DNA sequence: TCGGATGTATATATCTGACACGTGCCTGGAGACTAGGGAGTAATCCCCTTGGCGGTTAAAACGCGGGGGACAGCGCGTACGTGCGTTTAAGCGGTGCTAGAGCTGTCTACGACCAATTGAGCGGCCTCGGCACCGGGATTCTCGA
DNA sequence: TCGAGAATCCCGGTGCCGAGGCCGCTCAATTGGTCGTAGACAGCTCTAGCACCGCTTAAACGCACGTACGCGCTGTCCCCCGCGTTTTAACCGCCAAGGGGATTACTCCCTAGTCTCCAGGCACGTGTCAGATATATACATCCGA
């Protein structure tokens, strides 16, 4: 009943075998939930900002490329 | 035996791996811990920009770790290969 | 928590006209009389919250307030009982206000229903019509 | 009344040139939107520079000229700084 | 009182010079735009074009389609080096990764 | 004759201000001299984008506020836009 | 006819506000230059200058030197966290790194 | 008498002290002078390119800060 | 013995190591392989800036390729620790 | 270690949902011209790099011989991958609803511009003194029993 | 363990050069006053998004699993470390010359700017087909038997 366990253990495991990865040890499903999470609060704390400064109550696309804008990952495909 | 047929696989397509509905709940919870919480409506063009963001960073981050698993030695990930790989990314 | 009742509260000034700022917000009397001592709108907010840290479920009862000066967008003990924000009654035109719909979700949409004589929806009328001797 | 515009049209026009018959999905046209204005971006921005760099005011031909001298890796940098000195020639001719 | 001729088919380009004119002037790179400049920038955005949809269309043709889906894009860009030296830091929605297996694992 | 200009007039102030007696040498003003230009880069040019992302062409005391939001890390942030907030207040005094 | 007083005197802050809202304009970044923009900015400004030179201090303190030295903000910038999460990129000439002997390496 | 034999094998040694390395195997000293070599083709390309625009024979510490600028490696200390 | 004491040696001082004029010579014959070699004469406080920044660049290079070292069981650097290193870096 | 079952593959079929292409239009690029100001060009002043010697002195290369590490190899033991019967929650449609996104239309507060009008701020100029470096020298140090 | 062991750090020297401070001064900052306009502000409205429920069925959960796999294991041994002595060149100073960076007065050509037409683009519209998933019949590859 926790949304962060909502992240199964073999979905975890669909991202590392795109990954290349053989052979998973078991305690790598806290720390993958550890590392999602922080990732997260990096962008959702940074597309809020341009959705709190434009005085609106909806993020958008855009608001959230501009996160990952200056984050430094750009994502191509959805633009303006 | 059948981890190697499910790389190549995965590999080979191109759809998202975990699921939306639970992971939509996951990014409006942590929504609440900003802007005081009131709540924010979502884009449903604008979720799946997460879903592919946060993908599309972990798979770039597991094979960054598992050539340190191969460096090591071991077959067998480790989760001291994933914040030894995350620590000398920089961020 | 305060901020969360700030944020109530930022939202609840903003979206009030400011041709009729002044009449609404002095029927509340959520700050004192004469504390009010006009320019900039976004400004005025950004005062009257500092202001609010004087008086600091502490201020959503503006709102119903705010439902009479705009009212398009839509014992008695017989409410509170239902405990299982809060019910936030108001007296009258001899009736009351709810504004008493939510886990703890105040910001969103509570319902509204007089007496003059969601999910939450399955059974808010259950307990209402609870038909007393009043 | 929503009047917007992309480069929607200018990439198919692009890719019929230069390829007869090889079709493109609309969402691929996403990617070659959010392709063109991120490269418009860091050419004219680091461009932006050089001229406060320099003292100048004006963006002419010779920043860009340098501007790709510098965003590309220089093996594809060495056909587009002759690509568009073959165009701009071409512009002052008529 | 003459027609009304293109200045990117007097270039003999295909991107737009007046669009690109205009969008130089109030993106707010500078305060002078010089008359060569936003015509020999659209040649350089029209050589990067032409260069990975000619390496997508391969991609497209090899895979028995003739219409470019978005992993094409992927697959053309990892598979070239200069533009992963230029794309390296951009993701693409849509994209996947390459069918990369490591070295040693395999019988 | 020329004439450069720096900050380091104003960094002495701070600096004695914040201590009475602590000296500092030439090299550490160069390096205050281009600390305090790269952070006025990006706060302004990321301030800059964003009267271009909301189509307002005026960059007002609010831009500069979420953009500090946006550069500075969420514990620092708090004081320095607070320390901002006081600022403009005075200003507005008189 | 009055008597300059300046407004970063009236901010009553240190740094100037004249020398930045000439700066902010002739530095292209946008059209129009608010006034409350650049006396907010250099509160900003002085905000920080004030945090990275109070732990400088301490640096030089600790060292028995009244003089900062720039090696002192070297060691002051990479002991604080949330200025490292700040300038991790940047390098500092003379700067030298940290006393970092890794783990095991000890009888 | 070659110049990137100008980087000696203590020198080489001296740089791998400050970054809390015990035990240097042999094969590095053809390494480090690789990356050294890498490392400089990256900037003298770059600074030189703002060399050459602004029409001069000498580079400035302002062309080398411009280059690194771009590199994302800022160095202060020199500045303007 | 000695190397520990070599260690907190260097990591207290600040000054430079590569010594400059076999540095000067190698910068210069780098600037020769571009705009068709004529030659370009250095400011002296300019070539100070590589020296500052080739350092810079290579001490940090070695504390991210000596926790591979560590990571891998062993003690003594390798090449195989350097190119690793550099890869996860991306540039 | 061949049979061989398990994996691979064009072929076909339909079905479809995207998309290429026709169309009306309308806002924006273009034409043509106007002034004025950037900036290119040209000529010059000295600043600073360059390229000399000497010679000095720490640096560095040669070479060893020590042992400390790498490493190949092997023991167990254990944690994870595979099947698989059992939950279960994602998804999809599906319907009902609306709150907010966004657009349009007045009002005005607020910045730009311009012209005077001082003083804060920038280069010289000098003088003090903090850091720097030598060695006494008072501590605080390491393996023969 | 001990002990002398150099080793560690501290401290009171000369001393230099350099920041710290004071000085003419100018130009950029501020003051005073004028304008339009961006943008604030409030107001309709219809699109997109949240909720909910049902039915799903594919997905997950647990688990018994044996079977690979981490790893500590010890022995081997090539290969760095440290030391020492003998070349080698980086370095400081010094000097001399000079290309070459900065500055200055110069004119005009490029470019904003205006305003006056027109059509290339946009949104919108139905045809239909690539293709995709569908199901096969058909062709090859080695997994445990």
């Amino acid at each position: 009943r926790d949304n962060i366990q909502g992240i199964t253990k073999p979905a975890i495991r669909r991202l590392a075998r795109r990954g290349g990865v053989k052979r998973i040890s078991g305690l790598i499903y806290e720390e993958t939930r550890g590392v999602l999470k922080v990732f997260l609060e990096n962008v959702i704390r940074d597309a809020v900002t341009y959705t709190e400064h434009a005085k609106r109550k909806t993020v958008t696309a855009m608001d959230v490329v501009y996160a990952l804008k200056r984050q430094g990952r750009t994502l191509y495909g959805f633009g303006g | 035996q059948g981890w190697l047929k499910e790389i190549r696989k995965l590999q080979k397509s191109t759809h998202l791996l975990i699921r939306k509905l639970p992971f939509s709940r996951l990014a409006r919870e942590i929504c609440v811990k900003f802007t005081r919480g009131v709540d924010f409506n979502w884009q449903a063009q604008a979720l799946l920009a997460l879903q592919e963001a946060a993908e599309a960073f972990l798979v770039h981050l597991f094979e960054d770790a598992y050539l340190l698993t191969l460096h090591a030695g071991r077959v067998t990930l480790f989760p001291k290969d994933v914040q030894l790989a995350r620590r000398i990314r920089g961020l | 928590m305060d901020e969360t009742v700030a944020e109530f509260i930022k939202r609840t000034i903003l979206k009030i006209p400011m041709n009729e700022l002044t009449t609404i917000l002095k029927a509340w009397d959520f700050l004192s009389e004469n504390q009010l001592q006009r320019q900039r709108k976004e400004s005025v907010v950004q005062h009257l919250i500092h202001l609010c840290e004087e008086k600091r479920s502490d201020a959503a009862l503006l709102d119903i307030i705010y439902m009479q000066f705009h009212q398009h967008q839509k014992m008695k003990q017989f409410k509170n009982s239902f405990k299982k924000v809060t019910v936030s009654f108001r007296e009258t035109a001899v009736w009351i206000r709810i504004a008493w719909g939510t886990k703890p979700n105040q910001y969103k949409p509570t319902y509204v229903v007089y007496y003059s004589q969601r999910r939450n929806t399955p059974l808010l009328g259950q307990a209402l019509t609870i038909a007393s001797k009043h | 009344r929503s009047r917007k515009e992309s480069y929607s049209i200018y990439v198919y026009k692009v890719l019929k040139q230069v390829h007869p018959d090889t079709g493109i999905s609309s969402k691929a046209m996403g990617i070659m939107n959010s392709f063109v204005n991120d490269i418009f971006e860091r050419i004219a921005g680091e461009a932006s520079r050089l001229a406060h760099y320099n003292k100048r005011s004006t963006i002419t031909s010779r920043e860009i000229q340098t501007a790709v001298r510098l965003l590309l890796p220089g093996e594809l940098a060495k056909h587009a700084v002759s690509e568009g000195t073959k165009a701009v020639t071409k512009y002052t001719s008529a | 009182r003459a027609k009304a001729k293109t200045r990117s088919s007097r270039a003999g380009l295909q991107f737009p010079v007046g669009r690109v004119h205009r969008l130089l002037r109030k993106g707010n790179y500078s305060e002078r735009v010089g008359a060569g400049a936003p015509v020999y920038l659209a040649a350089v955005l029209e050589y990067l074009t032409a260069e990975i949809l000619e390496l997508a269309g391969n991609a497209a043709r090899d895979n028995k389609k003739t219409r470019i889906i978005p992993r094409h894009l992927q697959l053309a860009i990892r598979n070239d080096e200069e533009l992963n030296k230029l794309l390296g830091r951009v993701t693409i929605a849509q994209g996947g990764v390459l069918p990369n297996i490591q070295a040693v694992l395999l019988p």
